[PDB]
RNA sequence: AGGGGAUCGAAGAUGAUCAGAUACCGUCGUAGUCUUAACCAUAAACUAUGCCGACUAGGGAUCGGGUGGUGUUUUUUUAAUGACCCACUCGGCACCUUACGAGAAAUCAAAGUCUUUGGGUUCUGGGGGGAGUAUGGUCGCAAGGCUGAAACUUAAAGGAAUUG
């Protein structure tokens, strides 16, 4: 958030988890964020460029962590049809 | 000590408050 | 404060059992809060089975058994060498040894 | 009972875990040299410290013991790991998959040698 | 996305067949696990291979992401794992931990024991409880070789396989190592047979 | 509860006590100066500090 | 629902139930009965002027030991006997 | 037996919301309901939702994000004047810079920051934030 | 010396993190208490109170002293710390240590009007230890701490001047109350707001971008 | 108030035990215990958890009904059936694990969706004693039931857990 004009303060802007869009708060010792990285076109990985993945620690807490990164990978495309819309 | 036996001790002595002032109306 | 969800017994849907009465005192105690524990002995014994058929007609015939159920209450079934005492952790657990 | 303590099992651990390429496991020569390694007030402990380690070299060299981690034994890591079981283990892949099994292969489309018999019941 | 060759070939297809990495637990199915595939009669239930090959493929490309490749550790305290993360930690960084957890690894480093990866990899879940709760309180990634039973409470990406063979948890672990050992470019040819055997990966009863 | 006693002992240690006399001192400002008199002794001299600002 | 109604047209039920659960205040049981009017020697005043007629040597409870010296005072407006303090060090000698 | 129909409506959401679930299927899907969610849903709160139709009641199907912390009925339907709308909002609003209490008036229904610029009020049945 | 022996230990000992808004933004946890005061060398302590707890023994009692420790700047941050002992004095000095290892941020707002360097909370967060729950509600300018004075220091000690506060339950316990209010100030940042509705390009952990200088 | 009245058995009588024992223990033993007609209106009448409605995690077992399966067994190998096996579903008595959740805790799938406080509704409580007492009503043949204080007195009673 901003003041009256410019300036930006709220220091410290939250990161957010990807499967619930809720901020991830800096006591939550649970939360983790999936770190994958991609290849081009010859199957060998490229240090330095990665994909990444925020999951709150409620999510995993669940047990239901396996699937939100499931449909997650797919809609980036880094995944093929292991995950359906349909149950 | 027992709640039991206060409630009887009470009760019998309802009966003698209730026949003692029977002896004047 | 409580100290069991069935509290001491087997009664969820009844209102009443009908009791039976113990063996050792004969105390009256509801059948489902009852202990019961079958007794199947042989007749004679386990170890004097040779002096029944050794001198025995019709050999080695059944050599029958005493079937019987026995009912106590708590108070004679603790005394009796019996169920006594579980921790509160093993308090929950309901299979026999 | 002959039951050691931990004063003198955990010393005895203590010098294996820096003196395997030393000492070896004759009793006599663990005990003539535990003098000036290792700074031991009484004559009778040090004869305690060296009857207990000549028992561990015996258990060593004869199939690993857990809980003694030395400059070396993890290194035994390319003879007693490697070197599939014996001679066996050359082919152990060579078909069989169950009736169930087999519509799996042609809904994922590749098309694998499957010799499919129904599973006998 | 991926450059198609990734698909699963032939040539593992039966591999994971033989190893019975397809039949996994019986008719008792955790909810989070959609792996299975059209279950069989006689109460086997048949993981899909397919899915299980994505899942192992996006595992091995998170490992290869980890730039220091000591920070990788693999949990197995199950019977049948621990040769096959031995050898996952001779040709990968991948500090091994076989045997017992020393609970207290992931705090108080004042043990002897302290470890403080970036990803942890564990073979069975149920039997490694303790493992991946520790993980759960420093912030750590999990990967789990997760059955259709299995309690995947605090478990990340996890390869749906069998872990009642003693080969489908070598083969896993062995294929696991294969393309970290592919991406990082260990292995020159992706279309490499790499013939050094699977055997290796596999638990001797002597 | 008993309501009798001993009232002969009333007063008792009143009467013992020694009587001691003011002893005479020059008089204190009264009002703003008091002001004054308060803030610098407590908040500019440290004097009384003996081991926990103990002012008596 | 948490008990209590909530409709709309619901405050006679909620203002006459108050007015029951009122009388279980101790404050404003007392002071709708009035008892203080009727009872606490007093007329309800903070001070009430009366006669001394005797002195009392009350004892202390547990754990205490002492002479209370207090004094029977007898109220003029009412006529009641009541027992008063005499709060000091040794003035009971002023009350004679 | 089922009084409110927006309280149910309103409850589901809220469980769904709770445990992240990014659908709910409400039942059974009164106009109020949508006219509601229509409010929630101009502010960003909940997104698509869509209205199933059987033919006894219908269904409502929203699409939720991780964007709603609470909604809410205020049950019964206080009259509320237009000084007394400031009096809801400072009970049950976090902040004043955002959420806003829902509140039928005679000229529909409307939230409470933009029943004061049409300068009119009315009965309240809610509250989203 | 600090010979720091983990992973941010010595990432903040070589300098490569500079403020202890990385470590919050990625929620990297702490064990050492030279990482606070490095990073926040102008945080203060405050002991609240010593009550000494009793046990049964073989012999009478054995007493041991349960202190409570708030520490954190006043601008922002702020920790809380109990820790028992057997003496007075080092049960304070472990203290120090449990509240700095638990100094989590806190979120000022504003009432209204934004107008510059945000005084109030901009929410309002409850919490709760026991069955002492803690409230606070945004106040306007100039409206102080309302607040009692052990829960007040502490909020004063993490930043916020302006605040409303409505307690319940049995108050009279410190460490509830204490921490209570700890919750409170905690959960500021876990209310989403509208302001914080932008989509994050989600950054890279430092034990990554720096991943070379780790302990081997 | 009639009938029945075998067992057990308030009362009572006895033998013990005991310092005492009109109690526990043994033997008798009336009223009662059973029934018909009529009163009583109470209980730890307890799940110490009001009723209705919606939603929130998994799991197996079981009871009743229903649906499907070239399934098993028996009739006339065969069928319809009956009993079983598998899968699903409605309703029910329950149970197991866990805690996003609640609670002071014990514990709780409700005692959850309650300071981020509002689905509908009925009843009850306001520190502990006096006291469910006194009095007045009303019901009852009676025993008693329902309603129900005040004076006075007190700084603690009480709950759940921890170490001894």
């Amino acid at each position: 958030m901003e003041n009256d004009k410019g300036q930006l303060v709220e220091l410290y802007v939250p990161r957010k988890c990807s499967a619930t869009n809720r901020i991830i708060k800096a006591d939550d010792h649970a939360s983790v964020q999936i770190n994958v990285a991609k290849v081009d076109e010859e199957g060998r990985a490229i240090p330095g460029e990665y994909v990444t993945y925020a999951l709150s620690g409620y999510v995993r807490s669940r047990g239901e962590s396996d699937d939100s990164l499931n449909r997650l990978a797919q809609n980036d495309g880094l995944l093929k049809n292991v995950w359906s819309y349909s149950r | 000590m027992r709640a039991k036996w206060r409630k009887k001790r009470t009760r019998r002595l309802k009966r003698k408050r209730r026949k003692v002032r029977a002896r004047s109306k | 404060p409580k100290k069991r969800a069935s509290n001491g017994r087997n009664k969820k849907g009844r209102g009443h059992v009908k009791p039976v009465r113990c063996v050792n005192c004969s105390k009256s105690i509801p059948k489902d809060k009852a202990i019961k524990r079958m007794a199947i002995r042989n007749i004679v014994e386990a170890a004097a089975v040779r002096d029944l058929s050794e001198a025995s007609v019709y050999p080695e015939y059944a050599l029958p058994k005493t079937y019987n159920k026995l009912h106590y209450c708590v108070s004679c079934a603790i005394h009796a060498r019996i169920v006594r005492v579980r921790s509160r952790e093993d308090r929950k657990n309901r299979a026999p040894p | 009972g002959r039951v050691r303590t931990k004063t003198v099992k955990r010393a005895s651990k203590a010098l294996i875990e820096r003196y395997y390429p030393k000492l070896t496991l004759d009793f006599q020569t663990n005990k003539r040299l535990c003098d000036e390694i290792a700074t031991i007030q009484s004559k009778r402990l040090r004869n305690k410290i060296a009857g207990y380690t000549t028992h561990l070299m015996k258990r060593i060299q004869k199939g690993p013991v857990r809980g003694i981690s030395f400059k070396l034994q993890e290194e035994e890591r390319e003879r007693k790991d490697q070197y599939v079981p014996e001679v066996s283990a050359l082919d152990l892949s060579r078909l069989n998959v169950d009736n169930q099994t087999s519509d799996l292969v042609k809904s994922l489309g590749l098309k694998l040698p499957l010799s499919v018999i129904n599973v006998s019941a | 996305s991926l450059p198609a060759t990734f698909d699963l070939t032939p040539e593992d297809a039966q591999l994971l067949l033989a190893a019975n990495t397809h039949l996994g637990a019986r008719n008792v199915q955790v909810h989070q696990e959609p792996y299975v595939f059209n279950a069989r009669p006689d109460g086997v239930h048949v993981i899909n291979v397919g899915k299980t090959w994505e899942k192992l493929v996006l595992a091995a490309r998170i490992i290869a992401a980890i730039p220091n490749p000591e920070d990788v550790v693999a949990i197995s305290s199950r019977t049948f794992g621990q040769r096959a993360v031995l050898k996952f930690a001779a040709h990968t960084g991948a500090t091994p931990i076989a045997g017992r957890f020393t609970p207290g690894s992931f705090t108080n480093y004042i043990t002897r024991s302290f470890k403080e990866p970036r990803l942890v990899i564990v073979t069975d879940p149920r039997s490694d409880a303790q493992a991946i709760k520790e993980a759960s309180y420093v912030n750590i990634p999990v990967i789990a070789l997760t059955d259709l039973d299995s309690p995947s409470e605090f478990v990340d990406v996890a390869i749906p396989c069998n872990n009642r063979g003693k080969h489908s948890i070598g083969l896993i672990w062995y294929l696991l190592a294969r393309e970290v050992l592919r991406l990082r470019g260990a292995l020159v040819d992706r279309t490499q047979p790499w013939s050094i055997m699977p055997d290796l990966y596999f638990y001797r009863d002597p | 509860a008993k309501v009798h006693g001993s009232l002969a002992r009333a007063g008792k240690v009143k009467s013992q006590t020694p009587k001691v006399e003011k002893t005479e001192k020059p008089k204190k400002p009264k009002g703003r100066a008091y002001k004054r008199l308060l803030y610098t002794r407590r908040f500019v001299n440290v004097t009384l500090v003996n081991g926990k600002r103990r002012m008596n | 629902g948490k008990g209590k109604p909530r409709g709309l047209n619901s405050a006679r039920k909620l203002r006459v139930h108050r007015r029951n659960n009122r009388w279980a205040e101790n404050n404003y049981k007392k002071r709708l009965l009035g008892t203080a009017f009727k009872s606490s020697p007093f007329g309800g005043s903070s001070h009430a002027k009366g006669i001394v007629l005797e002195k009392l040597g009350i004892e202390s409870k547990q754990p205490n030991s002492a002479i209370r010296k207090c004094v029977r005072v007898q109220l003029i407006k009412n006529g009641k006997k009541v027992t008063a303090f005499v709060p000091n060090d040794g003035c009971l000698n002023f009350v004679d | 037996t089922r009084s409110s129909v927006l309280a149910d409506a309103l409850n589901a959401i809220n469980n769904a919301e709770k445990t992240g679930k990014r659908q709910v299927l409400i039942r059974p899907s009164s106009k109020v309901i949508i006219k509601f969610l229509q409010v929630m849903q101009k502010h960003g709160y909940i997104g698509e939702f869509e209205y199933i139709d059987d033919h006894r009641s219908g269904k409502i199907v929203v699409q939720l994000n991780g964007r709603l912390n609470k909604c809410g009925v205020i049950s019964p339907r206080f009259n509320v004047k237009i000084g007394d709308i400031e009096k809801w909002t400072a009970n049950l609003l976090p902040a004043r810079q955002f959420g806003y209490v829902i509140l039928t008036t005679s000229a529909g229904i409307m939230d409470h920051e933009e029943a004061r610029r049409k300068h009119v009020s009315g009965k309240i049945l809610g509250f989203v934030y | 010396g600090w010979v720091p022996v983990t992973k941010l230990g010595r990432l903040v000992k070589a300098g490569k993190i500079t403020t202890i808004e990385e470590i919050f933004l990625h929620s990297l946890p702490v064990k050492e208490f030279q990482i606070i005061d490095t990073l926040l060398p102008g945080l203060q302590d405050e002991v609240m109170n010593i009550k000494p707890v009793q046990k049964q023994t073989r012999a009478g009692q054995r007493t041991r002293f349960k202190a409570v420790v708030v520490v954190g700047d006043s601008n922002g941050h702020v920790g809380l710390g109990i820790k028992t002992a057997k003496e007075v004095a080092g049960a304070i000095r472990a203290g120090i240590i449990i509240a700095k290892l638990s100094v989590i941020p806190i979120r000022r707002g504003y009432w209204g009007t934004n107008l510059g360097q945000p005084h109030s909370l901009a929410t309002k967060t409850t919490g709760k230890c026991g069955s002492v729950t803690v409230r606070l509600i945004p106040a306007p300018r100039g409206s102080g701490i309302v607040a009692s004075p052990a829960v007040k220091k502490l909020l004063q000690l993490a930043g916020v001047e302006d605040v409303y506060t409505q307690s319940n339950g049995k108050t009279r316990t410190l460490e509830n109350t204490l921490k209570a209010a700890f919750v409170a100030i905690g959960n500021t940042y876990g209310f989403l707001t509208p302001n914080l509705w932008a989509e994050q390009p989600l950054p890279v952990s430092p034990l990554d971008i720096y991943s070379d200088e780790a302990s081997a």
